This record gives C-alpha cells, sequence and structure tokens, in this order.
C-alpha cells in the first residue's frame, strides 16, 4: 500500500517521508545543530516512458524518462528569505519567500512585497549575506534518435533544477531523469543519471557459422547495394567504416581516436548521393545533413 | 546478406570482441608505411595520422572476421585498400 | 601613538588619509587575550565572515560614536595565523564558487583581462528647496533610480503648496565605482574546460589598484564587492632528479616522448621554456632576455603535438591559430556590455598569457596585420596602440612558438631558402632559431619511427629504454627553480665569444644555399642560450661548455639542408 501510494499519491506520499528522514536526521546525531531530500532508482513498470509518448495522463504520479538534453540554462540564485537591518535602533528583520517550486502541493499563494520601508516607517538596508540564496536551472530534453521512430518530430520537456544537482548536467550526453509531471506542464526532476535489435539464440548460431569462412568479406560488401553497379572496395571501406573502430582511452593521458573518416570525390554521374540514403537507412543510427 | 542480417551482425561485433595486435602483422604495416614515405615524390602526401589509420582499418578487418586478434591479412587488406583509394 | 586604531582616527581627525582598513589578526589577539583572562570571547571571527554588507554599516557606527569622512575596508587573515591557534580565507576558484557562497569573504585567485575607467557613481541624492530650506536625501541602491519631484519634506506636509524641488551635483555624495572581469587561472581549470569569468564591483580608494595584464589575489564579498587585493618534499623531489646523472639530456627526452627523436629541437624547446635572463641596465633601456623559435617543415612529421605539449607542460599556455577571429585574437578590440551603457575593451591572446609561452600554428597563413603586433612583441615587450577609444601601453613578456610551411607545402633544393620561406629578412633576422625540420626518406631511419608510432598505438607505455619519463610536476618544479638563477659570464669564455662572432660574421659576410646575415641579435641569443645553460645546471657563472654547445645547436639547426 505504501508503494502503491507512493506510485499514485507522492505529494501526499513524499513530505511525510522527508519529514522522517530529518526526524532520523535529528535524531541520528547528539551534537549541537537545514532540510534533507530523497532519492529513488530501480525499474518503474508503466511510468518509465518515452518523452513523445508522455502525454496528459498520470499527472500526479511520478515520471521516468530517459533522452537526451539540447539546452541548458543559466545558473540563476534565488530569494526564499530575504533579511534587514534597522540603523534607527539597530534591529534586524527576515521574511521569507514561497512559490509553486518548492513543495510538491500547491500552498495558498502569498505575494510578500520586499520591504521598502519598516512597519513603524523608518529606513533600512539590505542585509546582503544573511539572507540565503538558492540556485535554480532550467534544462530540456527530449527523446533519443535511435529507440524513437525515426522520420518524425522529438518532442521535449523542461525540467526544474534545485541547488544540489545544478553540477550534474552538460548538453550531448543520453540523460534519464526522475521527476513529478507538475501543471501549473513541467517535471521536478528529483533523480538524474547520465548514460537496437534484440538477439535471438538461433542468430547467434548463424553469425558464428559464418565467422570461420574465407570469402565472407567480400560477399558482404558485394551485398549492401545490389542498385549499384561496381565499386567493390569503396563499399568495402564503407563496410570497414560502419562497423568501427575501437576507442582505445590511454591510462592518466588523452584518449586515442578509433573512428575513421571517409570523404568521396569524382565526377557527379554515379550514386554518391543515392550511397547516403542506403548508409542512412542501413546503420544503427545515423545523421545526413 | 540481408538487409536485418548485418545490422545484427554489426551490433554484435561492436559490444562483443575487441581486437589487440600481434607480431604478425606489425612488421608488414611498418615495411608498408616505410615504402610509402614512393608516394611524397610521385602522387601524395603521407602524415603520421596515416599510421594510426592504417591499423584502424587492419583492426577492423580482423573485427569483421570476430577474431579475438589481429591477423597478417587485415593488414594486407588494407594495403590493397590503400592501393585503391591512393592510385 | 599607543592605541592604533584611536591613533588611525586622530589621522582621520587631521584630514590626511581616507581609508580604513581592519585586520583580522588584530582580532584573533583581542579574542587570545579575553580568552586568556577567563572573560567570554563572544566570537567575531565566526560572525564577520558571513553578511559583511551589514557588519560595514553596523561597525561604522561604532567608530563613528553623509557625514562620513572616511571609507571603511577589510582584509582577511593569512594561512600562518589560521595554523596559529587553529579556513575563513581559502583561494577560491570561479567554478568553486558552489552558488551557496554568495555572501561569505573570498578570497579568488586570477588574471585579469577586462578593465573599465573609473567612473562617478551616486549613493545619495541631494534635493535642494527655495520654498522651505529643508535639503532631503534620498538613498539610491539599484543601478536605476527615478527623480523624486514631489517634496516629501517636514514643511510641505501640512501645506496646500507643493513647489519645485532642484538637486544639486555638490552635496551628493559619490563613489569611485569601476567594474572588472576576473578569470579562471590556466593550471586550476579541469581537463576539457574553458576558463570562465566573473564580475567583481569595486569602490572607493581600491580603484587604481588594479591594471590589466597581471594575477591578483581579491579579498571581498559576494553579491563581487571588493574590499582588499594584493599581487604576487619538494626539495626530495628535486634532488633526485639531479642525482640521476645527465640532467639536460634527461630532461631533453622527458618532454613529449610520443614523438620520434628530434633531441635538438625539443632541446632548444627546453631553453626556450626556461626562458633565460631579462637584464636592465638602470638607466632606461630594457633588452629582452627570452627565446622566440620558428619550426620550418614539410608535412609528414608531427607538428602540433610538440606545441601542445609544451603548452600543456608550462603555465599559462594559449593555443592560437591563423585565420577566423585572429586579427581581433591579437589586438585588443571594442565592444558594447550587455550588462550596461558602455564599451569595453576585448583582449587577444596576448594578454591572458603573460608571463609564457604564446605559440603560432599556420604561422605563414596569417596577415599583415597579425604580423605587424607579433613582430613588435617579439622585438621589446610592450604593445603600443594608436586607434580610437584607447590609447594605453601594454606589458607583455611572451616567448613566441612560430610553426611554419614553405611556399609549396614542402621544401625545394633548387630553390634558395630566402625564396622558400616567404617571411622577410627582418622577422627571420629577429627569429635566433630557426628549425627547417625537413623529412628525407631513408630505409634505415624510418623503421624506427614506424616501429615507435606502432608501440605507442599498441599500448600506451614508452619503449623498453634504461630511462623513465619524468611527470609534469617534477621539471615544472626543476624550471621554476632554475628560473630565479643569475649566471654571470667569465673572461676566459669572452675571448672565445668574440673570437667565435668576429668569424662568424666573416664567414656570413652569399650564394645558392646562403641564407641571412649575422647580426648582434643572434649574438645576444647566444649569450641568452649560454645563460639558460648555466640556469639549467644551476650555476651562479657561465662556463666554456655552455657556448661550444650552443653554436653547435645553432649551426645544426641549418645543417639539415644538406641532407
Amino acid at each position: 500500500s505504501f508503494w502503491s501510494g507512493i506510485l499514485v499519491e507522492p505529494a501526499y506520499f513524499i513530505p511525510p517521508a522527508e519529514k522522517a528522514l530529518t526526524d532520523l536526521a535529528d535524531s541520528m546525531d547528539d551534537v549541537p545543530h537545514h532540510p534533507w531530500k530523497l532519492s529513488f532508482k530501480g525499474s518503474f513498470g508503466a511510468h518509465a516512458l518515452s518523452p513523445r509518448t508522455l502525454t496528459a495522463q498520470h499527472l500526479n504520479k511520478l515520471v521516468s524518462v530517459e533522452g537526451i538534453v539540447t539546452k541548458t540554462s543559466l545558473v540563476r540564485p534565488k530569494l526564499i528569505r530575504s533579511v534587514h537591518y534597522a540603523a534607527k535602533t539597530g534591529r534586524f528583520h527576515y521574511r521569507d519567500y514561497t512559490d509553486a517550486t518548492t513543495t510538491l502541493t500547491t500552498r495558498i499563494p502569498t505575494p510578500a512585497i520586499y520591504p521598502t520601508e519598516d512597519t513603524e516607517g523608518n529606513k533600512l538596508t539590505t542585509e546582503y549575506g544573511y539572507s540565503t540564496f538558492i540556485d535554480h536551472q532550467r534544462i530540456t530534453v527530449q527523446e533519443m534518435p535511435e529507440m524513437a521512430p525515426a522520420g518524425q518530430l522529438p518532442r521535449s520537456i523542461d525540467v526544474i533544477l534545485d541547488d544540489d544537482l545544478v553540477d550534474k548536467t552538460k548538453p550531448g550526453d543520453r540523460v534519464n531523469v526522475v521527476g513529478v509531471f507538475k501543471s501549473l506542464t513541467l517535471i521536478l526532476g528529483n533523480t538524474v543519471y547520465p548514460l537496437r535489435q534484440m538477439l535471438t539464440d538461433f542468430d547467434i548460431r548463424n553469425i558464428n557459422k559464418l565467422s570461420k569462412k574465407k570469402d565472407i568479406f567480400d560477399i558482404l560488401s558485394q551485398s549492401l547495394a545490389p542498385s549499384i553497379y561496381g565499386h567493390d572496395h569503396i563499399k568495402k571501406a564503407i563496410l570497414l567504416m560502419l562497423m568501427g573502430g575501437v576507442e582505445k582511452n590511454l591510462e592518466n593521458g588523452s584518449h586515442l581516436r578509433g573512428d575513421i573518416n571517409i570523404l568521396m570525390v569524382g565526377d557527379p554521374s554515379t550514386a554518391k548521393s543515392q550511397l547516403l540514403r542506403f548508409v542512412l537507412n542501413t546503420a544503427s543510427l545515423a545523421i545526413a545533413t | 546478406v540481408t538487409i536485418p542480417f548485418l545490422r545484427k551482425y554489426v551490433q554484435y561485433a561492436k559490444e562483443r570482441v575487441i581486437p589487440q595486435l600481434t607480431q604478425e602483422a606489425i612488421n608488414v604495416i611498418v615495411k608498408n608505411y616505410t615504402d610509402l614515405r614512393d608516394d611524397n615524390t610521385k602522387k601524395s602526401p603521407i602524415t603520421a595520422r596515416t599510421l594510426e589509420t592504417l591499423i584502424r582499418l587492419a583492426t577492423a578487418h580482423a573485427k569483421v572476421r570476430l577474431s579475438k586478434t589481429v591477423n597478417k591479412v587485415d593488414a594486407k587488406v588494407a594495403a590493397n585498400l590503400l592501393r585503391f583509394a591512393l592510385l | 601613538k599607543g592605541p592604533k586604531y584611536m591613533a588611525m582616527l586622530q589621522k582621520v581627525a587631521n584630514r590626511e588619509l581616507n581609508s580604513v582598513i581592519i585586520d583580522l589578526d588584530d582580532i584573533l589577539q583581542y579574542q587570545n587575550e579575553k580568552f586568556l583572562q577567563g572573560t567570554q570571547a563572544d566570537d567575531l571571527v565566526s560572525a564577520i565572515q558571513q553578511n559583511a554588507n551589514h557588519f560595514t554599516e553596523l561597525f561604522c557606527r561604532a567608530i563613528d560614536n553623509l557625514t562620513r569622512r572616511y571609507f571603511l575596508y577589510f582584509k582577511p587573515l593569512s594561512q600562518n595565523c589560521a595554523r596559529r591557534y587553529r579556513i575563513s580565507s581559502k583561494p577560491l576558484s570561479v567554478r568553486q564558487i558552489k552558488g551557496d557562497f554568495l555572501g561569505q569573504l573570498i578570497t579568488v585567485r586570477g588574471i585579469i583581462t577586462r578593465v573599465s575607467d573609473v567612473k562617478p557613481a551616486v549613493e545619495v541624492i541631494a534635493y535642494t528647496c527655495d520654498q522651505c530650506g529643508y535639503e532631503v536625501f534620498q538613498e539610491v541602491n539599484s543601478r536605476t533610480f527615478t527623480p523624486l519631484s514631489e517634496c516629501t519634506s517636514e514643511e510641505c506636509s501640512q501645506n496646500q503648496t507643493k513647489g519645485q524641488l532642484f538637486m544639486s551635483t555638490r552635496a551628493s555624495k559619490f563613489s569611485a565605482f569601476q567594474e572588472c572581469k576576473i578569470q579562471e587561472l590556466s593550471q586550476q581549470v579541469p581537463v576539457g574546460h574553458i576558463p570562465r569569468s566573473l564580475n567583481i564591483h569595486v569602490n572607493g580608494t581600491l580603484v587604481r589598484s588594479l591594471s590589466p595584464g597581471d594575477i591578483v589575489d581579491v579579498t571581498g564579498i559576494f553579491l563581487l564587492e571588493a574590499q582588499f587585493v594584493r599581487q604576487h618534499d619538494v626539495e626530495e623531489r628535486v634532488m633526485e632528479l639531479i642525482t640521476s646523472g645527465d640532467v639536460y639530456n634527461r630532461l631533453a627526452k622527458s618532454i613529449a616522448p610520443e614523438i620520434y627523436g628530434n633531441l635538438d629541437v625539443k632541446k632548444a624547446l627546453l631553453l626556450l621554456l626556461v626562458g633565460g635572463v631579462d637584464k636592465r641596465v638602470g638607466d632606461g633601456m630594457k633588452i629582452r632576455g627570452d627565446i622566440n623559435v620558428c619550426l620550418m617543415g614539410d608535412p609528414g612529421v608531427a607538428k602540433s603535438q610538440l606545441l601542445k605539449a609544451i603548452c600543456k607542460i608550462s603555465p599559462r599556455g594559449v593555443y592560437t591559430t591563423g585565420k577566423g577571429s585572429s586579427g581581433v585574437g591579437l589586438t585588443a578590440a571594442v565592444m558594447k556590455d550587455p550588462v550596461t551603457d558602455e564599451m569595453i575593451l576585448e583582449g587577444g591572446a596576448l594578454v591572458l598569457a603573460d608571463n609564457g609561452i604564446c605559440c603560432i600554428d599556420e604561422f605563414d597563413k596569417m596577415d599583415e596585420s597579425d604580423r605587424t603586433a607579433i613582430h613588435e612583441v617579439m622585438e621589446q615587450q610592450t604593445i603600443s596602440i594608436s586607434k580610437a577609444g584607447i590609447n594605453t601601453t601594454l606589458n607583455a613578456r611572451t616567448s613566441i612558438l612560430a610553426a611554419a610551411n614553405p611556399l609549396y607545402g614542402r621544401y625545394n633544393p633548387r630553390l634558395s631558402p630566402l625564396d622558400n620561406i616567404n617571411l622577410p629578412a627582418a622577422l627571420l633576422s629577429r627569429f635566433d632559431i630557426l628549425f627547417l625540420m625537413l623529412d628525407i626518406p631513408s630505409r634505415d631511419d624510418d623503421e624506427k619511427l614506424a616501429e615507435h608510432v606502432t608501440y605507442v598505438h599498441m599500448h600506451n607505455k614508452q619503449p623498453d629504454l634504461d630511462f623513465t619519463p619524468v611527470e609534469p610536476s617534477k621539471m615544472r618544479e626543476y624550471i621554476a627553480y632554475a628560473k630565479t638563477k643569475r649566471p654571470v659570464m667569465s673572461e676566459a669564455v669572452n675571448d672565445y665569444v668574440v673570437q667565435a662572432y668576429i668569424r662568424l660574421r666573416q664567414d656570413s659576410k652569399d650564394s645558392k644555399f646562403s641564407f641571412g646575415q649575422a647580426t648582434p641579435r643572434t649574438l645576444l641569443g647566444i649569450i641568452r642560450l649560454s645563460q639558460a645553460l648555466a640556469k639549467l645546471r644551476l650555476a651562479d657563472m657561465v662556463d666554456i661548455d655552455d657556448v661550444e654547445e650552443a653554436l653547435r645547436l645553432v649551426r645544426v639547426s641549418k645543417e639539415s639542408l644538406y641532407q
């Protein structure tokens, strides 16, 4: 029931668990003298899905979604508490600030005006430094090009980020975010993890049977494009090109290049523009520009 | 041979087998690089980066056959690809 | 004298100074005096470190117990006072800011590339009236403000009339405001990352303590409101590098071992990054104590690897290019600031790399505007500009490493080297060492280069010779220890130097394989290379062994053309 309540109502199940964690942190420590957060991992079942299939259903429920990030905004500090000083008497005052991104449930909106005046009416100053600052980030993530049905458009979503995890995001890397699909539509990302044909046991027997014959390479190079006459050694190099290298990483030094690069020139009469469609439609993942 | 077979072939070679060098394929590629470093006087410049690309392809062929280490014929087919693409 | 703070208050009452400096060492000693007498300490050093903007407005009234004649500033405690009595002042990076340090006093270390002019920023606006006489004063805090045309005096509240108010530029308190961009240090940045910047807003008497082209340690609060600025196990590591024997050849073959041979070219690169001795006559004339090395070669041998290894081992090494933004990447251009309505100057590649190796890849692919600025820092140490907006003299002590190729890619034996090299006589006449790294195909020597590249591509380890390649920190420490040496030439080496110079000048002063002539700058470079060779041997004197090595070096630098 606790598992089902976490999976269907995290707004009513996540704050008592973090209250228990803060009480356990206070009970486990006996020295004198801040909140504590939580994080999850593991299989989700039907909650783990592609962002293009992410729709208006299961709003309140927590969503695990993987993909590729496109943008990472500038780190921006925000005020959650502002302090001030009264020089007429030398006192100190403070005010707190709340919004819809600090709690999972929506609180009653309190638009607290910044104090430009005292309640008595005296002058005051901005005590910059005793007032805490919490930085936030706004990143965008869309689906991976290998799992998505390539030919369509990618759908991206926005993640609002807290102070804690602001140094673990960069564009160009495969990522898997875990958050809550709140709609004031965005996800409140609490857990980020930075990180295709199925193989049977019958296909492995066929590739193990074709591993020791010394006539395999020529017929595999000839079998990629039957609509193009000739050019056997060029597609031999194209076969060696699309399979790859080794990507050797040296110890305490720079990495070594495993990728190969091919440039093709000649008269514009042949199938150089017809070979790119074949290498785009037959590779594992390919991008043509 | 067909379209859904070579994709599985390429990804199984990419995920399982990593090839390593042998003494039988170092000397023939050393001989080929020192013989071409001919082309500089006749038709094309040969650089140091090309040394790296001359064994990358060998490894390639050695992983096309998915053997655990390289062979002399991989360097021979890389030299044959070089003779076709250079001359 | 006696109570120094009351004496400083007497000095500000004598109207001789306008700056107040408060240290934490006196606070620590007063805390020790109060704690050893059994009294309550009630810690100040753990309270000054957080929210100093409230403390600079709160302790100012305690000193005082609109009419501020002085300016209050702070300075933190050093590490020597931190280890004593057993933090608050650590050297912080801009990548080490974490976001949550907004309001702590921080000491940042870095180079300064962008500075602005001193401008008066108002703090309080004074308004005067002729109807009541009560002059009012409003306080501004942001970048902008609005004019208070409505009267808020104590006499116009109980009145029908609400008469016009005027502003006073004399009774209003101003401040010498200046913005600056601190940049991240070169060896403190991580692997692959770029040195991002940060903004520092200074006010008052600290406004002229920041001249661009230097390394600084800035201590201030983080809103950056600076308060104080300053500017600039190991013996076992140097003695175990010395005791192995043949220190010069070991340090030569230790740097860049992923390439084949060329011990002479990279031996002169070792003498190039060790620098030499800067000589001052003390009569208003300074000569260069630097070397500038050319690498002219045909393709096929590696050129960017040696250049990258020199910039990776030596600190403040900046990689440049031939075309692109190079025209603005070698001089200070002008641009509009996106945070405020002012024009700032963008610095080139010669200003963030002040004391170090400045390298140029594809030297013949540049233009005349790049060459006229490269030759100016190649001859002497100051940048001179004459365009509209800035007319200053920029100090720069850099070592020029250049990599070039001929007119037709490779060399030509039927062509003269003055016709093979497209650079003019004044450029290579200033160049003391030019390396004709020419490749010649052979039967025996090419196999070793092939064996070496297959050995380094087989695995990351070096060949099994009876020598171990030294890590970057040890020879970096050796270069920093050898740089403080000041060698003095003798008379027995003087009589060899003048005879070799006379013979070289007579031999130089006109055929098919000839190039250039003997200049006194080459003699000065020979003297500088002999000083660098004596500095590498950590000697106080220059022996006869350095000049005979330097002449052999400069003659074998051109001896490869006969092959």
